[PDB]
RNA sequence: ACCCACUCCCGACCCGGGGAGGUAGUGACGAAAAAUAACAAUACAGGACUCUUUCGAGGCCCUGUAAUUGGAAUGAGUCCACUUUAAAUCCUUUAACGAGGAUCCAUUGGAGGGCAAGUCUGGUGCCAGCAGCCGCGGUAAUUCCAGCUCCAAUAGCGUAUAUUAAAGUUGCUGCAGUUAAAAAGCUCGUAGUUGGAUCU
């Protein structure tokens, strides 16, 4: 029960904290 | 500009000692630590928080 | 297209000759205008003499001072503009002081917000601007 | 003018992409395994097999009788099959593109000292040989990278003047011994 | 700074001389090897692995806060002596002393992306500053100043500059010219370049 990284990337795609958004979604990914 | 506000917040900010720590393995035994850290004992990070 | 003879190759390198004279980095390195401009005449790092202290405000969208120095050179007489790199590094340089200087990153571009400033300084008074910024030593006396 | 020598060499190569995480990962392990103690050392090694392959690939392209493929081939098969990478039954030079970095890093005296029995974790053969416990052929060595050759894996025993063979205690023992 | 002991040269010369040359000093230009710990017993966060469906037994194998215990091993240093050498120094060889934990304490750069590694906590508030490039900072800053933690190489690691690769972005191999940079307004014409079958 932490943070989604699905919901993280749909929802900060755009914003600053894109370059860390797709990270951590690549992480749970891969 | 105006050359009056150098060192602002480096002067501003309060000052924090360091804690004292045990030492850190060097060399082959440092090299050791993370092996065993890695990939004998374990999609997050080493830094991650919470 | 191009010609493709046995008895070619005087028309191949005079050619190529010609045409690496369009490409600006050999034309640039090759030419001598390029090298006669530059204030510091081919070094890498150069001495100085502080003349005064400047504030450079940053190109937009930044907005802020970045902290400079006008700085003439020993062996030459000419005249630049030094930027001093760290957070309150200005107040350790006084006028008149003898200060090392180099590039700042780019063969003689401006690096960044920083307009029309290609140098940064080093060493004030035999003295590296980290040693007296981490604390490590002490303006001479 | 001096009667000195300026001949010398650099036996590494860096790679080329400082963050790979695959390679981070795949150098790890070896430097784990094998008990090494920098990055430089799997550079090294990996420098010397890269060396080989490229003089195997040149002589490949010549001719099956050419002389010199003889020579040179026959001269570097028998100098793998020495110190024990290559197999006896495998002088052929299409098999030494087949050979591996963990085959040149079983031959380290550090590697070959454990193996034996003589120290119990490759981390205890490391100081035990540079601490000046072993020995081949009557030789005191402490070299970790030290390439045994086939014919010595009979002759690594402790040494002869240390406490682990016949020698005298250390100092830790015989001051204690007067301690009571 | 020391010496003609080595390599050689010169002279009337087996004997004399040589800042040639050799040896030490300074020396992180650069290159090679290689320390900064190892092991055992304990008890767990524990982990796999065998049996008990399960509770559990685990002495079979493994990692770590181990501010938990324990003696075993060793240089680095101090320092007899020999050895080295023209005389020494250094290396090598050997008696004696020499290691438990703030020590006999590893550093240099980073943690948004390129590019490995924290939207942690405190301060500042388009200021100070960071930033090779994109960019960060306007009161909840993943980027500044610090603490903690983390990672890259390691006795080394940053910066400036020249240069090679990357650059099939100088193209012989091997690029382009309708619209992105680009075919002369058109034709003649010398040098240059290139030139159809065909002979045993
Ligand atoms: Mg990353």
């Amino acid at each position: 029960l932490g943070t989604d990284p699905y919901e993280d990337f749909q929802e900060n795609w755009n914003t600053k904290h894109s370059s860390g958004v797709t990270r951590e979604l690549m992480r749970e990914l891969n | 500009g105006s050359l009056a506000r150098a060192g602002k917040v480096r002067g501003q900010t309060p000052k924090v000692a360091k804690q004292e720590k045990k030492k850190k393995k060097t060399g082959r035994a440092k090299r050791r630590m993370q092996y065993n850290r890695r990939f004998v004992n374990v999609k997050k990070g080493p830094n991650a928080n919470s | 297209g191009k010609c493709r003879g046995l008895r070619t190759a005087r028309k191949l390198r005079s050619h190529r000759r010609d045409q690496k004279w369009h490409d600006k980095q050999y034309k640039k390195a090759h030419l001598g205008t390029a090298l006669k401009a530059n204030p510091f005449g081919g070094a890498s790092h150069a001495k100085g003499i502080v003349l005064e202290k400047v504030g450079v405000e940053a190109k937009q969208p930044n907005s802020a001072i970045r902290k400079c120095v006008r700085v003439q050179l020993i062996k030459n007489g000419k005249k630049i503009t030094a930027f001093v790199p760290n957070d309150g590094c200005l107040n350790f340089i006084e006028e008149n002081d003898e200060v090392l200087v180099a590039g700042f990153g780019r063969k003689g571009h401006a690096v960044g917000d920083i307009p029309g400033v290609r140098f940064k300084v080093v060493k004030v008074a035999n003295v590296s601007l980290l040693a007296l910024y981490k604390g490590k030593k002490e303006r001479p006396r | 003018p001096v009667a000195r020598s300026w001949v010398c060499r650099k036996t590494y190569v860096t790679p080329r992409r400082p963050f790979e995480k695959s390679r981070l990962d795949q150098e790890l392990k070896l430097i784990g395994e094998y008990g090494l103690r920098n990055k430089r050392e799997v550079w090294r090694v990996k420098f010397t097999l890269a060396k080989i392959r490229k003089a195997a690939r040149e002589l490949l392209t010549l001719d099956e009788k050419d002389p010199r493929r003889l020579f040179e081939g026959n001269a570097l098969l028998r100098r793998l099959v020495r110190i024990g990478v290559l197999d006896e039954g495998k002088m052929k030079l299409d098999y030494i593109l087949g050979l591996k970095i963990e085959d040149f890093l079983e031959r380290r005296l550090q590697t070959q000292v454990f193996k034996l029995g003589l120290a119990k974790s490759i981390h205890h053969a490391r100081v035990l040989i540079r601490q000046r416990h072993i020995r081949v052929r009557k030789q005191v060595v402490n070299i970790p990278s030290f390439i045994v050759r086939l014919d010595s894996q009979k002759h690594i025993d402790f040494s002869l003047r240390s406490p682990y063979g016949g020698g005298r205690p250390g100092r830790v023992k015989r001051k204690n011994a007067k301690k009571g």
